[PDB]
């Protein structure tokens, strides 16, 4: 279960958007 | 507003099944939730406690 | 101005006719452990004679305490260590 | 007056510093007042740091951390400029995702030297406080008042907008982030550092300890309280559960987790490898394992609670009076030597156990207990599991715990193996220099993981037990056996518990390993129990009755994990261990002999010379042996002073020292290591209905040893009466009559 | 020198204390309310043209 830095990045500006 | 303190929350339990009469209190249940009916004859002074 | 000692468990305490003779004349008279009983009440009559025999010998002590203060004795005193060997020698004497 | 003077000086001077700094724009007429940065504010942040460094380190004092406390630096100016930084960010980001080189910051290297200095700061001023001996004496004055003002700085960090400074911390980790790994100057990973040291701050910081002068005498009203609290902040306020809300509200768990998942191929590791395995153990210090798993249902367990209560309610109105105080009843006892003992009782009148519990308890004269005055505290170190109480309980939530319960559940499935081969690294070189923190917190962080793990498998079978499969190497073994070794030779306690701690759940690994699969454990366990620490874990009972209690159910745990992973080699007897030869074991060695093993295991000559030297001091061990060895008296009076706490233990560790009693006195068969009499005063009031309870399954097995041990009782002394004797005092040590003593010729 | 200089009102409406009687206390502050008061004494006219306070002085 690798934990990407890429995918931590996405889903920091994802949730700065709209934060569900 | 710099002065801030934590707030001293007050729990208020009404709507009791029974109500006690004055003439029917006794020392076997202190510490419990008790209604009692009455008839104030004085009030004192707004004094403050020392709570903390 | 030495007044006074205070009193400890010592080796002409146990050597008295009230103290360890009385546990040899009287435990086995005294001490009935039974399989009908419950632990609890065997547990406390092992418990009762020799709280009995603490408060006769050392009445200052805690019995807790008094075990313990046995312990310290037991460890300490040479002339309660050849009584005990004593005991032993006699009873493997017979 | 020099001192005051100089301290209303530097009070005064740190004040219009903190004006200095910035302001919070009463000028615009926002319903929120933005925070305005002053006119050359960097400056003074600056100068903060400047103070911080020349007064703070050089000189032993810490007047400017206070100082800087009472004017509420942290609260007013360092945060909200973070908190702004961190908004305006993060809209600059949106805005910039949606339409790049559209609306940039004006003076975005200004915001972010001033955003660096203020992380800077909160890793200066919330570092934790050791106080060790030799220190100034501005130090041990200010020592509990600054421990109160780091829980306001802790209270407000996890409670500003419910802690967008989080937030804050991990921007400023991800501008680092976002450069490639050969372009990142060191300052840059210092930097990322930095901000997992902010982190491991945030996690660790705790109420301080009350301390109390012992000169005088302590007077007749005592202490009347040790609460170390500021008046705002509560206990709620610190507690684990905001930290977990907040950090998974702010993301700060998916950043730990993808550090930690790509340590070695992404970061850095020599610089974060050590600030990661502290943030992990500043999490797992306080948590039970047990507990974080549940197996109406808070009501359920409320009413068993009240039911437990209710019996012991029962078994205490038992004694109560039925009749008021003021009733006079006075009873007159006699043993059957003619005496006459008076009682004053009521419900004494009727029983004799109930007199003779007020005849013990009427005497006001108590024994000298000797107390160790907990000397692990002096040390510089956090409540963990070594001297927090075994009845101490972390209360999670439900969402808060299932948010900690996926964290370390990622946690282990993503990079616990490659932190803990990192760590085991680095301090396999740093092993002479680091002081007792790093064993302590490095020892735990792998007894924790490990235990989870091995819960988490027990519990639910889809987790692999191989996920903690790097716990198990040489290089950890070596570590862990050579902390406890040199913990044990320099008469440290504190390592010596933590690595006994690591050592009982390092053997629960290889025995659950062993069970789910039957190789190289024979390897590992020839390995661990090599050298003298047979002898070692042979000796740690003995001098296990001195300390605390925790330590005891170390003992407890470690002796029973010792004993249930060599009882399963009494009849395989695979038990080739390497032991130290004393005189010469020298051999002329054979050419032509090692020229055949050369041709048995394809190995060179060189290794063959090494593998025929260590097959020489290849010895075998009995379990008999171990057995015997370790029934020593003192060992029985550490279990006995371990079984006397029965009230606070749960059914699990009394179950261990009931097992290890069965041990004792059926299986090895010599019984007079029992046969003394504080176990039969414990026996007596575990099996009262003060005591243990009825219904809980712990008294069953007490209730058979019991019966089992005053069975034999009476047999040794129908048989012999001068054991009336022998239960008193400490068995004997003559030599002609010992043999008749332990067990009767 | 550190205990005498002063600072400005909208420096005053930023607290940076704990409590008021705490930031009343301090030193170069409470000269700060010294001057402005004495500045709200000098210089406090009403519509007519006279100061008030210069008159209630006298």
């Amino acid at each position: 279960k690798f934990f990407s830095k890429e995918s931590f990045l996405a889903d920091f500006d994802d949730s700065s958007s709209n934060e569900d | 507003s710099p002065e801030q303190t934590e707030r001293v929350f007050q729990i208020s339990f009404f709507n009791l099944p029974t109500v006690h009469r004055i003439r029917d209190i006794r020392s076997e249940k202190i510490g419990s939730l008790l209604s009692i009916s009455g008839t104030v004859t004085r009030t004192s002074e707004v004094r403050p406690e020392l709570y903390k | 101005r030495k007044r006074r000692p205070q009193v400890k468990l010592t080796a002409e305490k146990l050597l008295s006719d009230k103290g360890l003779p009385y546990v040899l004349k009287n435990a086995h008279k005294r001490i009935r452990i039974s399989s009908k009983k419950n632990s609890y009440d065997n547990l406390s009559n092992i418990i009762q004679f020799y709280q009995l025999w603490a408060h006769e010998l050392f009445p200052k002590a805690k019995f807790k305490d008094f075990m313990k203060i046995c312990q310290t004795v037991g460890k300490t005193d040479p002339v309660l260590r050849e009584y005990r060997v004593s005991l032993f020698r006699d009873e493997m004497g017979m | 007056n020099a001192a005051d003077f100089s301290l209303t000086v530097l009070r005064a001077r740190i004040a219009l510093l903190a004006t200095a700094i910035g302001g919070p724009d009463y000028t615009s007429q926002i319903d929120p007042p933005p925070y305005k940065l002053g006119d050359d504010c960097l400056a003074c942040l600056k100068d903060l740091k400047r103070w911080f460094k020349l007064v703070d380190d050089q000189q032993k004092r810490w007047d400017v951390a206070m100082a800087v406390a009472e004017y509420r630096i942290l609260t007013d100016d360092l945060l909200p400029i973070l908190i702004d930084w961190e908004n305006k960010c993060s809209l600059a980001a949106k805005l910039a995702k949606n339409n790049p080189d559209h609306e940039e910051f004006r003076n975005k290297a200004y915001y972010d030297k001033i955003a660096l200095n203020c992380l800077q700061l909160l890793v200066l001023m919330t570092w934790p406080l050791i106080v060790t001996e030799q220190s100034s004496s501005n130090q041990i004055t200010l020592y509990g008042e600054l421990k109160k003002h780091q829980l306001v700085y802790k209270k407000t960090i996890l409670s500003m907008e419910s802690g967008k400074v989080l937030r804050a911390a991990i921007r400023l980790a991800l501008d680092v982030i976002k450069i490639d790994r050969l372009s990142r100057t060191p300052r840059d990973n210092m930097v990322l550092k930095l901000v997992l040291n902010f982190f491991r701050n945030v996690i660790a910081i705790e109420p301080g300890e009350f301390t109390i002068n012992t000169k005088k005498s302590m007077p007749k009203k005592g202490i009347t309280s040790i609460d170390t609290l500021p008046p705002n902040v509560s206990m709620d306020d610190i507690s684990l559960n905001t930290v977990i809300s907040s950090f998974h509200k702010n993301k700060v768990f998916g950043f730990l987790l993808t550090l930690t998942s790509s340590l070695s191929k992404e970061f850095d590791q020599d610089f974060i490898n050590i600030p990661l395995l502290e943030i992990m153990f500043y999490f797992t210090k306080d948590v039970n394992q047990e507990l974080l798993f549940p197996r109406t249902s808070a009501g359920f367990e409320l009413s068993k609670l009240l039911q437990k209560e209710h019996q012991m309610r029962k078994n205490v109105i038992k004694h109560t009076s039925a009749r008021h105080s003021r009733f006079g009843g006075l009873l007159s006892i006699q043993t059957p030597d003619k005496t006459r003992l008076t009682v004053s009782g009521s419900q004494a009148l009727v029983d004799e156990k109930i007199a003779l519990q007020k005849l013990d308890d009427s005497k006001k004269w108590n024994k000298r207990i000797i107390k160790k005055h907990q000397s692990v505290a002096a040390e510089g170190l956090p409540n963990s599991l070594l001297n927090s109480q075994t009845g101490k309980a972390i209360f999670f939530t439900e969402s808060n715990g299932k948010h900690f319960k996926e964290f370390i559940n990622n946690f282990i499935d993503s990079g616990f193996n490659i932190l803990l081969h990192s760590v085991t690294n680095y301090f396999t070189t740093e092993q002479d220099r680091m002081v007792t923190l790093e064993q302590v917190e490095y020892l735990l962080f792998f007894a924790w993981f490990v235990k989870y793990q091995l819960l988490r498998s027990k519990i639910d079978n889809s987790a692999d037990i191989k996920q903690v499969s790097e716990a198990l190497k040489e290089v950890t073994f070596i570590l862990v056996s050579s902390l406890l070794r040199s913990a044990y030779d320099l008469k440290n306690w504190t390592v010596t518990h933590a690595g006994m701690i690591a050592f009982n759940e390092l053997l629960n690994l290889v025995s659950r390993t062993k069970a789910a699969q039957e190789t190289d454990i024979e390897f590992i366990v020839s390995r661990l129990f090599s050298d003298e620490r047979i002898q070692l874990l042979s000796n740690l009972p003995k001098i296990g009755s001195k300390y605390s209690l925790q330590f005891m159910k170390s003992c407890i745990e470690l002796t029973h994990s010792v004993l249930k992973v060599l009882e399963q080699y009494s009849d395989d007897k695979t038990l080739v261990i390497e032991g130290k030869s004393r005189r010469q074991k020298k051999f002329n060695i054979s050419e032509g002999d090692i020229t055949k093993l050369i041709e048995e295991e394809n190995v060179d000559r060189d290794e063959a010379l090494d593998i025929l030297t260590s097959s020489l001091r290849s010895i075998e061990v009995n379990f008999q042996k171990v057995q015997a060895n370790y029934m020593t008296e003192p060992v029985i009076e550490t279990y006995i002073n371990f079984l006397e706490r029965f009230r606070e233990l749960e059914d699990d560790s009394i179950k261990k020292v009931f097992s290890f009693f069965h041990r004792v006195f059926v299986q090895a068969k010599e019984q007079a290591l029992l046969f003394r009499f504080d176990l039969i005063i414990l026996l007596r009031e575990m099996l009262s209905p003060d005591g243990l309870d009825r219904m809980s399954r712990s008294r069953k097995y007490v209730s058979q040893f019991s019966d089992y041990f005053l069975a034999r009782l009476k047999k040794r002394l129908k048989k012999s009466p001068a054991w009336f004797v022998g239960l008193l005092f400490p068995p004997l040590h003559n030599s002609e009559v010992g043999f008749y003593q332990r067990y009767g010729e | 020198d550190p205990l005498r200089e002063e600072l400005t009102l909208e420096s005053l409406s930023n607290v940076k204390a704990n409590s008021y009687s705490e930031w009343i206390t301090q030193p170069n502050v409470s000269r700060t309310i010294a001057r402005e008061l004495k500045s709200f004494l000098l210089e406090y006219t009403d519509e007519t043209g006279r100061s008030v306070y210069g008159a209630r002085i006298r």
